[PDB]
């Protein structure tokens, strides 16, 4: 809500190379381009959006980006082919592009070269390896159990899905869940856990100083966590998730993309921005310079960047990876399949009678309304609208 | 199934912003599809509600509500 055009970053995407820019739109055209880190942005750009008043660009995950849909302008694109046409698709909303995708932020086995020079290609191998790897008085493998992010590219490894996709729509009731391919994925990983091989309790958090520290011979993470291993001063790379039975680990990937707010009136300018001095290869790489995006979306600088094999090896795990669906009923599944997991590790449920329940968890609306008595029919509350309404609330 | 709140009890009405997040998910997705002066069950989800969590002392973790809500007035 300006003249000049204001843009939303997260803090571990290295503001400062977006920047520089901006400041070559400045010269170039005079505006002013401030790039900002708010602590919560994720959730505060919806807040402020509803309001009528959010900045004119925000970066995110693509996933988070459907619910804004359901608060986002279109842009119009013609001969912007120089991105993939499987990033364009991460970005479409009921056929309606709700951003401009920039970076595809797939999950990778990174491993310390040192404490393993050549990395176990399959998941049977890593408990033999933690044995060997153990008496030396470190691990194999620390990574967040707690977050199925994490989990899930092992879980559907050998079939299992969130929600089948057919006749170009993605089916709210068939969830791939409590299928044998999940059970198996499940069942290795809990099974790690019982042979001490990996702990229940350990999170995010705890896995990256491990790594970080080198008591751990490899992790699982994006290019978000590189910035962190290259400070650590750890003989580091990243490779190809290990196959579960034969079938490689299908991760869920996030895009890192660009979005216009529908209150921005800057629409026309932050438009020129992405699509003529973002989403080029001197743009994308001042990006890059400050923190990397891993594989990009642009042809041009991705074919450039995939010599290095953290990024030829991010795009492999995307390719054999399946992108995020952005529709809201992925909240209830990671939700089904968070507490489903926990509980397998915990003992609390086995894993057939955990996935069974997320089986359940996954395709249950998250509100049913059934009318008591009637309305006018007419009149429905708007976004920025005070509803005054008596209420009766009691657990089901 | 056990009672945590009324309105109707404090016989006073409760106002709340759409889209603002003062409420829970299934709330704002909810009240958002009931016309003025319309009374419906929202049978709330706990990934739409409290979740894993829940709210300390009162609902516990995975917890699906359910609601009672008359939409009276618009302001
Ligand atoms: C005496 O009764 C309490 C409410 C009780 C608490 C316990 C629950 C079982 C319950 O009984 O409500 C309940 O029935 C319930 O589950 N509700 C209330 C009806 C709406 C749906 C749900 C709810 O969202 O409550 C809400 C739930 C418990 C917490 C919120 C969930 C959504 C999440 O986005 C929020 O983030 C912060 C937190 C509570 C509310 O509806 C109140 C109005 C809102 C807040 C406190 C926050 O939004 C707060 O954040 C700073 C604000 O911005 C407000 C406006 C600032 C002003 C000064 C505060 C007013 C406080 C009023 C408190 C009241 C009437």
């Amino acid at each position: 809500e300006e003249g000049k055009l204001v843009i939303w970053i997260n803090g571990d995407k290295g503001y400062n190379g977006l920047a520089e820019v901006g400041k070559k739109f400045e010269k170039d055209t005079g505006i002013k381009v401030t790039v900002e880190h708010p602590d919560k942005l994720e959730e505060k750009f919806p807040q402020v959006a509803a309001t009528g008043d959010g900045p004119d660009i925000i970066f995110w995950a693509h996933d988070r980006f459907g619910g804004y849909a359901q608060a986002e302008i279109t842009p119009a694109a013609a001969f912007q082919d120089k991105l993939y046409p499987f990033t364009w698709d991460a970005v479409r909303y009921n056929g309606k592009l709700i951003a401009y995708p920039i970076a595809v932020e797939a999950l990778s086995l990174i491993y310390n070269k040192d404490l393993l020079p050549n990395p176990p290609k399959t998941w049977e191998e890593i408990p033999a390896l933690d044995k060997e790897l153990k008496a030396k008085g470190k691990s194999a493998l620390m990574f967040n159990l707690q977050e199925p992010y994490f989990t899930w590219p092992l879980i559907a490894a050998d079939g299992g899905y969130a929600f089948k996709y057919a006749a170009g729509k993605y089916d709210i009731k068939d969830v791939g869940v409590d299928n044998a391919g999940a059970k198996a994925g499940l069942t290795f990983l809990v099974d790690l856990i019982k042979n001490k091989h990996m702990n229940a309790d350990t999170d995010y958090s705890i896995a990256e100083a491990a790594f970080n520290k080198g008591e751990t011979a490899m992790t699982i993470n994006g290019p978000w966590a590189w910035s962190n291993i290259d400070t650590s001063a750890v003989n580091y790379g990243v490779t190809v998730l290990p196959t579960f039975k034969g079938q490689p680990s299908k991760p869920f990937v996030g895009v890192l993309s660009a979005g216009i707010n529908a209150a921005s009136p800057n629409k026309e300018l932050a438009k020129e921005f992405l699509e003529n001095y973002l989403l080029t290869d001197e743009g994308l790489e001042a990006v890059n310079k400050d923190k990397p995006l891993g594989a990009v979306a642009l042809k041009s600088y991705e074919e450039e960047l995939a010599k290095d094999p953290r990024i030829a090896a991010t795009m492999e795990n995307a390719q054999k990876g399946e992108i995020m669906p952005n529709i809201p009923q992925m909240s209830a599944f990671w939700y089904a399949v968070r507490t489903a997991v926990i509980n397998a590790a915990s003992g609390r449920q086995t894993v057939d009678e955990a996935l069974k329940d997320a089986q359940t968890n996954a395709a249950a609306m998250g509100v049913q309304v059934e009318t008591i008595s009637p309305g006018d029919g007419r009149t429905f509350p708007k976004r920025g609208q005070t509803c005054v309404v008596h209420y009766t609330g009691m657990l089901e | 199934g056990k009672k945590f709140d009324s309105s109707r009890d404090r016989n006073k009405p409760f106002k709340f912003m759409l889209g603002k997040q003062e409420v829970i998910r299934g709330w704002e997705e909810g009240v958002a599809q009931m016309s003025v002066g319309q009374r419906a069950k929202l049978t709330i989800s706990p990934d739409y509600a409290y979740g894993a969590t829940g709210h300390p002392g009162i609902i516990p973790p995975h917890a699906t509500l359910v609601f009672d809500v008359e939409l009276l007035k618009l302001e």
